[PDB]
């Protein structure tokens, strides 16, 4: 399992540039494939093409100018880029996404490439220093709530290692994700979610990024650096 | 001679009758119940199902080669499965969710991983050594499985290794259906020769053997606290068998009716015994009067296939004409 | 002798309905454009027959307003033109199904019979199209000395070619193919051919005479001519009356089940 | 069939009662005896 | 109301519905029968130009259709479970040990199972009397006589009707009308009209049977459409 990335470099403004997404080693057409992360600033949303190419979302900050194709045959798709401005500057990357019934989307992230040229969701963006053997709890609010009448609880909470792509931990606020240890765990009710963390130690110092899916555009938090 | 001393035994051990002890309650009564969902996207015979432990999912196969995985609540297919073999007479969901079995008259068990990386369901074990086509199985743990087959045997597995840890070899004829009691320490088998055996999963050896049927028993299911179970025959008739008394207490049969029964299943009160009939109806029985209560009938063909949702909320009966339906 | 007609194409017509919507084992993709052919027959033996009774009990002069002619005879040419494409079609497919069973079978679907079922209704709208939209304001093709009848030579000569001849020579091609392909199961092949020859001949010795006649009268003593048509014309709505008879009630089930929903 | 036949058995008005028991005391929780409230039932 | 991921899940189960769709229609295509024949009667060597214990399979294909043929090795004498299964077939190919007389009336009981079961009741049976020539050399050396097994041989004259085939003895000719007439009169009685049998002689060095098989589907096929039209 692994998503590689192609293309970047310096862009006059105005311009154009392909960036491309090769995945190897998964199902790449029942995957619904999706962000980008400014050099200062948290993950912001871009878009989204589903499977079998069926339905396309976009974020309003870059609708009318991105398009996305994938490649099923070739286990690749891509991203074509036109008009581009001073604010287009930021990292892609490249995420898979699986939705059914007990489904992790958000469950793997591509490696990122460096290009250079609603509802409203907060956190405090200030952590206490690290401290082993010490718990932890971060809390991200919303503007409505993100309780579905069906009951299920749409936030995702993502961890961001210095120098790594983010990691999902928590899907739907209370299930974990798989391959992290059982030390992570999140509840709370409608409107005041938290992630409280036991026994912390090394390999966890990050940011901590508060993700809703209850509609799109998909809204990412301020995050909370450890 | 040791027959008839054990037939004396039970003569002497019957005081009074189920219904005359169970007269001085009162009727359920009439009880309706109308199909909420019909599960469309089988092209074939519906020969078996099974429903989840959280009762949100089932797993229904076909001879159409799929085993298709729902979500109930909307209709929704989460899952489907390429089966190599069009021959599957049962389907089977492990407890806690991560596997669901296939058997046929391929003589092989298939496990299949349904969550794992890489978002595709793939056989994680292939078991073998049956030589008579497998008609039911179903799981004690994830790790170990118990198979019916038809060559007169029933077996133990273990999905890691993939050897029979036991082997259970008490009957004299093929092994229609197995049910897991609720404590997993023990189960029951139907078999074709007309005797429903208790086995011991641990020691290997049948405990009791119950013969009251004239015909072969198809289906059989556990009372839920244990004690008791109920058989389905060609007959026509449903017999409720009892461990500890080690006799039949109760039968349950009409005149009108003269078609087999395809499935048992109980309710989780245990007072209704819901049947699945060749005759196209599936009727409930209070169990304990043997009186009829109703009629659950909307399948063009034979119900194959009759399941009760562990939480108690559905009833899901697959039929021969492809379609499934959910009667809360 | 006339009132007889229409309660026969009522009740011939609701039979077939109830057969084929409240019967498990009908419940096929024939069945159903044999359901639409009885809709069409159906509606036909009431918005059309009563009306035509009246025609003939008042005489002439009718008392529905002039403005009413125009779509009345417009669904006249709906429905009979509907029917004659649904045995046109029926011909050509049970054609298909003896000469090339496998294929059938291989292409046989709801799909085909719901697009058999928009074609044949298409091409019956499309023919009766001309008829309200020429003849609602003016006295072209619906009034001549006060009769309400089809007064449009260009319409009628054309649209009886269209509408009937071309089915018929389709049909007499269908059948002769047909019976030439037909040559236990030679029993089974020898009463298929009794009934294909039931049906067709029927068919045309009920619906022949009108056509002719009518075109006789617009190529041609016309008196005569008249009344033959009054008779002919109604001889046509019996067709449409026995046509759900005829193409059922060789089948056992639907023979059962007229016996039973008759109680 | 010894091992079949040397089997401890208790009255069938015992059995019967403990099943009687168990069905009446566990009638209320299960939904199909006494049919649930229309908003409560997931189907 | 349905959330996006919900929304998501729906889109997946439409195309897991066509997906389903079109692996159905490319089933539909094909078409399906069930080899049922006792040991000796040659029943894998029916087929030979063209051509997984409990069954085994092969698969051929004459003139634009596909032929499945289905043959159960793995199954004790007694069959009636496994039959339930195979009720969607077209066809059986039954087959049947003519030279060995001895077992003939096992067959012809056989035949009698299979034609009266109520699963297969619909399903059309295409009887092969097989190993025509190891008969006609038995009787050509005569010491086996068919009068023993079954008294009605002893008086019996062939139908006027039946061309013989050249070379052919009229006994050898005789004795083969005589067990092909056994066979069809189990046919007879039991059917009503909903199916019927198909009486061939074959050879074991026969070029084709698919031939055979495929007439026979075909006529199958007719009469289905025959009755589902309501011509019958
Ligand atoms: C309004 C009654 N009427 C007066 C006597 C009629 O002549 C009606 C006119 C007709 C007509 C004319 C032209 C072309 C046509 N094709 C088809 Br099909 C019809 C038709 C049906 C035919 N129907 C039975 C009578």
């Amino acid at each position: 399992v692994q998503l590689v990335e192609s293309g970047g470099g310096l862009v006059q403004p105005g311009g154009s540039r392909k960036l491309s997404c090769s995945a190897s080693g998964f199902a790449f057409s029942s995957f619904g494939m999706h962000v980008r992360q400014a050099p200062e600033k948290g993950l912001e949303w871009v878009a989204y093409i589903s499977s079998g190419s069926g339905t396309i979302y976009y974020a309003d900050t870059v609708k009318g100018r991105f398009t996305i194709s994938r490649d099923d045959p070739k286990n690749t798709l891509f991203l074509q880029m036109t008009s581009l401005r001073s604010e287009d500057t930021a990292m892609y990357y490249c995420v898979r996404s699986i939705y059914y019934y007990g489904s992790s989307p958000f469950d793997f992230w591509g490696q990122g490439t460096t290009l250079t040229v609603d509802i409203v969701m907060t956190q405090a963006t200030s952590s206490v220093p690290v401290t082993p053997g010490e718990s932890v709890s971060i809390s991200c609010r919303s503007s409505k709530s993100l309780l579905h009448s069906n009951g299920n609880t749409y936030l995702y909470w993502f961890l961001q290692r210095p120098g790594q792509s983010p990691q999902l931990l928590i899907y739907r606020m209370s299930n974990l994700a798989s391959g992290v240890p059982d030390r992570f765990s999140g509840s709370g009710s409608g409107t005041a979610f938290t992630l409280t963390i036991s026994r912390l130690e090394a390999e966890d110092v990050g940011v901590y990024y508060c993700m809703q899916h209850l509609e799109y555009p998909l809204t990412f938090g301020a995050g909370t650096k450890l | 001679q040791l027959k008839n001393q054990i037939r004396d035994a039970r003569k002497a051990c019957a005081d009074a009758t189920l219904s005359q002890i169970t007269n001085n309650i009162d009727p359920v009564g009439r009880i309706q119940m109308r199909t909420r969902r019909t599960l469309r996207g089988h092209l074939a015979k519906i020969y078996a199902m099974h429903w989840g432990t959280d009762s949100r999912l089932l797993v229904s196969a076909s001879q159409d080669g799929k085993l298709i995985i729902w979500d109930s609540y909307t209709t929704n297919k989460v899952h489907a499965i390429p089966l190599r073999s069009s021959w599957v007479m049962t389907c089977a969901y492990a407890p806690s969710g991560n596997y669901v079995a296939c058997g046929g008259l391929d003589n092989i068990c298939s496990i299949y991983n349904l969550k794992t990386r890489e978002g595709n369901v793939r056989v994680s074990r292939e078991l073998a050594g049956h030589t008579g086509y497998l008609s039911c199985c179903r799981f004690l743990d994830d790790n170990q499985i118990v198979t019916s087959s038809g060559d007169t045997t029933c077996a133990l597995w273990d999905i890691e290794t993939g050897q029979q840890t036991t082997t259970f070899t008490g009957h004299t004829g093929d092994v229609m259906s197995l049910s897991l009691a609720p404590d997993t320490r023990l189960f029951v088998s139907g078999a074709c020769d007309a005797s429903a055996k208790l086995w011991d999963v641990r020691e290997g050896m049948c405990r009791q053997t119950f013969t009251g049927h004239e015909s072969d028993i198809n289906a059989i299911c556990f009372f839920p606290n244990g004690n008791a179970f109920a058989t389905g025959s060609d007959d026509a008739t449903c017999r409720l068998f009892d461990l500890r008394a080690d006799q039949e207490l109760m039968t349950y049969s009409h005149d009108n009716i003269i078609c087999g029964i395809t499935s048992v299943s109980f309710s989780k009160s245990g007072r209704l015994l819901l049947a699945g009939y060749d005759d196209f109806n599936c009727n409930v029985w209070d169990a304990l009067k043997a009186d009829r209560a109703g009629v659950l009938a909307g399948h063009d063909n034979r119900v194959s296939c009759l399941g009760v949702t562990d939480d108690g909320m559905a009833v899901a009966t697959g039929s021969w004409d492809s379609f499934l339906k959910i009667w809360n | 002798l006339t009132a007889v007609v229409i309660i026969l194409t009522i009740a011939g017509n609701i039979l077939v309905i109830m057969a084929v919507s409240l019967e498990k084992k009908l419940q096929n993709a024939t069945n159903y454009f044999l359901m639409s052919l009885a809709i069409a027959d159906m509606l036909l033996g009431f918005l059309v027959m009563p009306v035509s009774m009246l025609t003939i009990l008042y005489g002439y002069r009718w008392p529905l307003p002039s403005k009413l002619c125009a779509v009345w005879i417009y669904l006249d040419v709906l429905f009979s033109t509907a029917s004659i494409m649904h045995l046109c079609a029926i011909s050509l497919d049970r054609y298909v199904a003896i000469q090339n069973p496998i294929h059938h079978s291989r292409f046989n679907s709801r799909t085909k019979a719901f697009l058999k079922i928009i074609a044949v209704w298409t091409i019956s709208v499309g023919i009766s199209m001309p008829i309200p939209v020429f003849g609602l304001q003016d006295d072209s093709k619906v009034f001549k000395e006060g009769s309400c009848l089809l007064a449009d030579d260009n319409f009628v000569l054309i649209g009886s070619f269209v509408s009937f001849f071309i089915p018929l020579t389709i049909m007499v091609i269908t059948y002769f193919l047909t019976i030439k392909s037909l040559q236990q199961s030679i029993s089974n092949e020898q009463k298929a051919c009794k009934v294909l020859g039931i049906v067709f001949f029927l068919f045309v010795v009920m619906w022949c005479p009108f056509f002719i006649t009518n075109i006789m009268a617009v190529i041609c003593n016309e008196d005569v001519i008249g009344a033959l048509l009054n008779v002919f014309v109604w001889i046509g709505y019996l067709s449409s009356a026995v046509n759900p008879l005829v193409y059922t009630l060789f089948n056992k089930t639907y023979r059962s089940a007229f016996s039973r929903y008759i109680q | 069939l010894k091992m079949e036949a040397n089997i401890d058995r208790i009255k069938v008005s015992k059995a019967a009662a403990d099943l009687m028991a168990y069905c009446e005391a566990h009638a209320k929780e299960d939904p199909l005896l006494t049919p649930v409230p229309a908003s409560e039932n997931p189907f | 109301t349905v959330s996006a991921e919900d929304k998501a899940a729906a889109e997946r189960s439409k195309m897991i519905d066509k997906n389903l769709r079109e692996d159905g229609e490319k089933a539909r295509r094909t078409l399906r029968l069930l080899l049922l024949g006792a040991d000796n009667s040659g029943k894998s060597t029916i087929v030979k130009q063209m051509r997984t214990s409990g069954i085994f399979e092969t698969k051929f294909q004459v003139d634009k259709v596909n032929f499945h043929m289905f043959d159960v090795g793995g199954q004790r004498d007694e069959r009636r479970k496994w039959i339930q299964c195979f009720n969607d077939v077209t066809a059986i190919i039954f087959v049947v040990d003519s030279s060995d007389y001895n077992r003939l009336q096992e067959a012809l009981n056989d035949f009698k199972s299979i034609w009266n079961n109520r699963w297969l009741r619909t399903i059309s049976v295409i009887l092969f009397l097989n190993k025509q020539d190891l008969l006609a050399e038995k009787v050509l050396a005569g010491k086996s006589k068919i009068e023993d097994y079954f008294p009605e041989f002893a008086r019996y004259t062939t139908p006027e009707d039946a061309t013989p085939e050249p070379g052919e003895d009229p006994r050898v000719t005789r004795a083969k009308y005589f067990i092909r007439k056994e066979f069809v009169d189990i046919s007879t009685a039991s059917g009503d009209g909903r199916h019927i049998c198909y009486p061939h002689f074959t050879c074991a060095v026969d070029t084709e049977n698919a031939r055979r098989i495929f007439n026979d589907c075909k006529d199958i096929i007719l009469q289905m459409n025959l009755r589902e039209y309501n011509l019958v």
